[PDB]
RNA sequence: AUGUGGACCCGCCCCUUGGGGUGUGUCCAAAGGGCUUUGCCCGCUUCCGGAUGGGCCCGCGUCCCAUCAGCUAGUUGGUGGGGUAAUGGCCCACCAAGGCGACGACGGGUAGCCGGUCUGAGAGGAUGGCCGGCCACAGGGGCACUGAGACACGGGCCCCACUCCUACGGGAGGCAGCAGUUAGGAAUCUUCCGCAAUGGGCGCAAGCCUGACGGAGCGACGCCGCUUGGAGGAAGAAGCCCUUCGGGGUGUAAACUCCUGAACCCGGGACGAAACCCCCGACGAGGGGACUGACGGUACCGGGGUAAUAGCGCCGGCCAACUCCGUGCCAGCAGCCGCGGUAAUACGGAGGGCGCGAGCGUUACCCGGAUUCACUGGGCGUAAAGGGCGUGUAGGCGGCCUGGGGCGUCCCAUGUGA
């Protein structure tokens, strides 16, 4: 009494519980180098902002972000820690910047 | 107050006419001749001499009417049967050389003032212009 | 993608399609991209096929798909004999 | 190419912003009179630099704010408060047509 | 279909001879020699002063009659000509005389317009050689019109193009009476052929 | 009026009454008799027009005129209405279809069949 | 891991709204499967272009009621964020108090819009049904997931209502898909055939699905073509009508005599089909070969072959077509004016005639006539119509000459108007 294309559906859950794991890293994540970057610690910091970049950057390789979507994250991202540790801070490692 | 000096003028002389006269007068204005200018060389009237009344400048203008019939009513036939103003200062009337009028048939003539001076319903369309049309008459 | 293929027109029991550029997700009697001649699977006139080479082509640089019936045609058209 | 319009400024009264009054003659479709009409905008002003009575121009832009997609372009004349009466007069008068 | 019984009766209608007959309503009269008056009860009475209209409708009737085909099939020519330019009344008789059945009447094939449909309708006309059993058939210049090998014989044919020795074909026509065969050579204007009908009468009766 | 007064009022479109509305727009409406009568007519005329007053569809109830020479319309009869008044008779602005429903065509009828709802008899046998 | 390259931060360069480029830092990739295999093919991966399809924004245009006259708190602008492919007050904080409206805001009512369509001399008026473009919806609402793209008819979750199965111990479903059923209604169809053709998806390809589509089915619903026959045939039968009883009409109409002979019977029988595929040439080009028809043995062709459905409206005037009888303001007709009272061309039947014809009528609705909303193209002393009279706001309108500008206006050119 229905088509076996309901798979779509069933599969489509994997890729959601795939990319949304994959996704709530990507904040809590995004986070610890905010955190840091906001409190000096330029180097510990500016070391999970490259990984950040990473699970971002990476992220591209399927249908979770896309387009000028981990653009314009880091684009808030690594612009924003620089102006915090921009109070203070002074860097450590532009392992992730091109200061 | 004359909100139409134009039209002042194109009645002044439709009420002239009708009475039959020589002359009637009428406000100088440089837009005012150019409309008489096609009027003489067309032959509706005669001419007009830039005459003057108390200081101020006039234009008598001169009438042709056919010749005396007889019977009842002698009164001869009219050169200039009918003149109504069409593009008003209430509604401006502008037309391109394609909208352009046709009065009776080639037997009357249309004028109408373009960015090429004073036409006529031919020359606007030999020419290849179109403006403000100003009236017509037969 | 954007395909070449028959456009039923006419009437019933007597086609005369139209051969045509557009969305493969067109219906297709829809709005195409490009008329480009027609077709009349019955051979009642002298007329019955018409193809602009010039314009065809172009298509093809551009990276067009024939159909597997619409290619008979083209290719039976004078349209893909390479030449040098 | 993109819009660009002559209008007067009767509003500053918003931070960066400001309101720009156009005008438009044409012939009407049924009876060709020439009329005029009316249509206000909300011109972006950043610098805000421009004040009433200012006859200003506009271009087409992209979208500032919801009902602000028109940026300035250069001044035409300003000094300019008396076009800022009649239209002022306007809306002064519409305290005398309330249906009370 | 077409119309079907009296028709010396409508030859006396309209008050004039219209050979819709073969030999009588040619002979010594559509039924009119011997009595040249409207049909019905009423028919030996003077008639009133007929209306500006009844007069279109008559003369109208009469041209219709004629050629003996329906209201529908007949006003949808007048409007074709009616859309035309020049003169239309002229291009309408035109489109009239192009018809199949009419053809065969002129070229003698057929007495009547009634007999010309039975030929055609029954398959034994020919045109450029195809069967066109069609009377509605329109025809242009340099047709030929000639009859089917199943039918080059029947003693009523050979009797008809026989009779039509004796007599000549329109100034838009040409029949090889020893032959079978005919052919329309131009569209035939006013001039070419006279008739009882007044064409600016019935362009009158269309303009309502 | 001036060309201006004509921009700034317009010239308003006529509209039109139409003077069938129980019908809803529609050419007919299936209906129910409620009364059966007749009544005086109006005007220099006089006689006993056959009239109906008629429940229909569209929970409206109008009178509606009988045509012809007797019919056979009691309380709870059906019919159907087609429109057009009558004139002699104020206030009622419908026919009644014949040979429709519970509305038999006018029998004996020879002339204009057409209404009526009577069908073609026989000739000879 | 590799990085041709791409991504983002900063400086720099050009351009200049986040466009291109530069430098530096950091981040980022992959997929194999089948073989006339040892070389091709079917794919994988990142990038810069092409093409196609979109999203967003803007100018102008887009009905009725002012007997709806004032509307607004995310409301208007800002700052900074969140958000998306990205602009945006989209969302969220805070700042300021703005934003809209007689050029008709807000509100109620109606409506999917356009190409077109109908009418009209025109301008206009009416309309948006089939076909085509766009929008919106998929039992009523809300929502997000997946994905390049959906907030998704035949996908999912939740609420609601409704309905169905049940060993009730519990679950199911969404025809505004094709047909069909039911209710509503004046009323609108086959529960058909076929993937042969065309289009679509998947695949190397055979091949596969395809109520898209190609067809067939039902309905004079429409337009169109066609038939119920043709010639001859009387001073013109019978019958039925009138009648001044002399006669007139139906009427060549029939009969009748010849002629053909649609349908039906027999045989034949399609165009619609050619490719994909296969061989040769390398699967390129080319050439050659082969396959497949639903409609259906149907259209059409030959020959045989029978005179074979005619109905509807009207005949007072507008408006074409007249008499008898019946009836007697009764029964009845009627778009309007009006017909019927014992002589009715107006009711009812008959005879006859006019008008159409597989149609003829009726009702309803749109335009026309209506120039009767009048732009084209009207009025206001007495026919409907000058405000009871001033003052004045906005608004409309504005005198003679000359110059700048050239908005309106006008010409040319070009794009678009599928
Ligand atoms: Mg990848
Ligand atoms: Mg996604
Ligand atoms: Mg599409
Ligand atoms: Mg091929
Ligand atoms: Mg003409
Ligand atoms: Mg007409
Ligand atoms: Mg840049
Ligand atoms: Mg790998
Ligand atoms: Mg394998
Ligand atoms: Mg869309
Ligand atoms: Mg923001
Ligand atoms: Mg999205
Ligand atoms: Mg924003
Ligand atoms: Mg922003
Ligand atoms: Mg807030
Ligand atoms: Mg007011
Ligand atoms: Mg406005
Ligand atoms: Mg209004
Ligand atoms: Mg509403
Ligand atoms: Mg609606
Ligand atoms: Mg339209
Ligand atoms: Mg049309
Ligand atoms: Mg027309
Ligand atoms: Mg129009
Ligand atoms: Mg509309
Ligand atoms: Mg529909
Ligand atoms: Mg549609
Ligand atoms: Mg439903
Ligand atoms: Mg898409
Ligand atoms: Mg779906
Ligand atoms: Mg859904
Ligand atoms: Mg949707
Ligand atoms: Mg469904
Ligand atoms: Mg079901
Ligand atoms: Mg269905
Ligand atoms: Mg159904
Ligand atoms: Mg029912
Ligand atoms: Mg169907
Ligand atoms: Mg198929
Ligand atoms: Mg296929
Ligand atoms: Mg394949
Ligand atoms: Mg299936
Ligand atoms: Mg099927
Ligand atoms: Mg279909
Ligand atoms: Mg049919
Ligand atoms: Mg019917
Ligand atoms: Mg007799
Ligand atoms: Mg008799
Ligand atoms: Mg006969
Ligand atoms: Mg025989
Ligand atoms: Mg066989
Ligand atoms: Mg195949
Ligand atoms: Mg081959
Ligand atoms: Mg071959
Ligand atoms: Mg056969
Ligand atoms: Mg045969
Ligand atoms: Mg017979
Ligand atoms: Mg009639
Ligand atoms: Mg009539
Ligand atoms: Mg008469
Ligand atoms: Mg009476
Ligand atoms: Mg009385
Ligand atoms: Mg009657
Ligand atoms: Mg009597
Ligand atoms: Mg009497
Ligand atoms: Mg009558
Ligand atoms: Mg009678
Ligand atoms: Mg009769
Ligand atoms: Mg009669
Ligand atoms: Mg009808
Ligand atoms: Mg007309
Ligand atoms: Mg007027
Ligand atoms: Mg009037
Ligand atoms: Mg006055
Ligand atoms: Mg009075
Ligand atoms: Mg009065
Ligand atoms: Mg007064
Ligand atoms: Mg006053
Ligand atoms: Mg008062
Ligand atoms: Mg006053
Ligand atoms: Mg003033
Ligand atoms: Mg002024
Ligand atoms: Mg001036
Ligand atoms: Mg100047
Ligand atoms: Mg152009
Ligand atoms: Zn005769």
């Amino acid at each position: 009494r229905n088509l076996s294309a309901l798979k779509r559906h069933r599969q489509s859950l994997k890729r959601r519980l795939r990319n949304k794991a994959k996704k709530s890293a990507i904040k809590t994540l995004s986070k610890k180098a905010i955190q840091l970057a906001q409190e000096g610690k330029a180097e510990e910091a500016l070391k999970i902002m490259r990984k950040a970049e990473s699970l971002i950057d990476k992220a591209a390789k399927g249908s979770t972000l896309h387009k000028n979507a981990a653009a314009r994250r880091k684009s808030r991202l690594m612009r924003k820690v620089r102006q915090l540790l921009e109070a203070a801070g002074a860097p450590l490692i532009g392992g992730g910047l091109s200061a | 107050m004359l909100t139409d000096p134009i039209a002042d003028m194109l009645t002044r002389i439709r009420n002239a006419t009708r009475v039959y006269k020589e002359s009637t007068d009428v406000p100088a204005s440089r837009f005012k001749e150019e409309i008489l200018r096609i009027l003489a060389r067309e032959g509706f009237i005669k001419g007009y001499e830039r005459v003057d009344v108390d200081g101020k400048p006039y234009l008598r203008v001169y009438l042709k009417y056919g010749p005396r019939r007889q019977g009842p009513d002698p009164r001869p036939e009219q050169v200039i049967h009918h003149i109504r103003r069409i593009s008003k200062p209430g509604r401006r009337v502008y037309v391109g050389v394609k909208e352009i009028p046709r009065v009776r048939r080639g037997l009357g003539i249309a004028i109408l003032s373009t960015s090429k001076g004073v036409l006529t319903d031919r020359e606007a369309r030999k020419l290849g212009v179109g403006g403000e049309l100003i009236c017509e008459v037969w | 993608m954007v395909k070449i293929r028959l456009a039923r027109f006419g009437s019933k029991h007597n086609p005369h399609y139209r051969i045509v550029v557009t969305d493969a997700r067109r219906k297709r009697d829809g709005k195409y991209i490009e008329k480009i001649g027609y077709y009349d699977p019955r051979k009642t006139t002298p007329d019955w096929l018409k193809v602009d080479v010039e314009r065809a082509r172009y298509w093809l640089s551009v990276g067009a798909q024939p159909t597997d019936t619409a290619r008979r045609l083209l290719r039976q058209a004078g349209v893909f004999r390479q030449e040098a | 190419p993109k819009k660009v319009l002559t209008g007067v400024v009767v509003s500053d009264k918003m931070q960066k912003t400001v309101t720009v009054l156009v005008e438009r003659q044409f012939p009407h479709p049924l009876y060709g009179k020439v009329i005029k009409r009316s249509k206000k905008y909300l011109a972006h002003d950043p610098e805000e630099k421009y004040k009433l009575g200012d006859v200003v121009e506009i271009i087409e832009s992209r979208p500032i704010s919801k009902r602000k997609r028109f940026r300035v372009l250069r001044l035409v004349e300003s000094g300019r408060m008396d076009l800022v009466e009649k239209y002022l007069i306007r809306r002064q008068n519409y305290e005398s047509l309330s249906k009370r | 279909g077409r119309y079907i019984g009296p028709v010396c009766r409508l030859c006396r209608r309209e008050g004039v001879k219209l050979y819709l007959k073969g030999e009588r309503c040619y002979s010594p009269k559509c039924a009119m020699e011997r009595r040249p008056y409207p049909p019905g009860q009423h028919g030996q009475k003077r008639a009133r002063r007929p209306s500006d209209y009844a007069v279109r409708l008559r003369e109208k009737q009469k041209l219709r009659r004629i050629y003996g085909i329906s209201e529908r099939q007949f006003r949808n020519l007048f409007e074709e000509a009616s859309k035309k330019k020049g003169v239309t009344g002229s291009v309408f008789l035109g489109l009239l005389e192009s018809r199949l059945d009419n053809v065969v009447y002129r070229l003698g094939f057929a007495v009547s317009r009634r007999q010309a449909r039975q030929l055609v309708r029954h398959g034994h006309i020919t045109v450029n050689g195809r069967r066109v059993d069609l009377p509605s058939y329109r025809v242009r210049p340099g047709d030929e019109i000639a009859v089917a090998e199943k039918s080059r014989n029947l003693e009523l044919i050979r009797q008809n193009l026989e009779a039509m020795k004796g007599r000549k074909v329109g100034p838009w026509l040409s029949l090889d009476v020893e032959g079978m065969k005919g052919k329309f050579l131009r569209l035939p204007d006013r001039e070419d052929l006279a008739l009882p009908v007044n064409e600016q009468l019935v362009i009158e009766f269309y303009s309502r | 009026p001036t060309i201006n007064q004509l921009v700034r009022k317009g010239r308003e479109k006529v509209r039109k009454k139409s003077k069938v509305p129980a019908l809803k727009g529609a050419p007919f409406r299936r209906g129910v008799c409620t009364v059966v009568r007749t009544v005086t007519p109006k005007k220099p005329n006089s006689a006993l027009r056959k009239v109906a007053k008629v429940r229909l569809t569209s929970g409206y109830e109008v009178t509606a005129y009988i045509p012809g020479e007797g019919h056979n319309l009691q309380e709870h009869s059906v019919v159907l209405i087609r429109g057009g008044r009558v004139k002699d008779l104020p206030g009622v602005r419908y026919h009644i279809v014949r040979g429709v429903y519970d509305a038999a065509g006018v029998k004996d009828r020879k002339k204009s069949r057409s209404k009526y709802g009577t069908k073609k008899p026989k000739e000879a046998a």
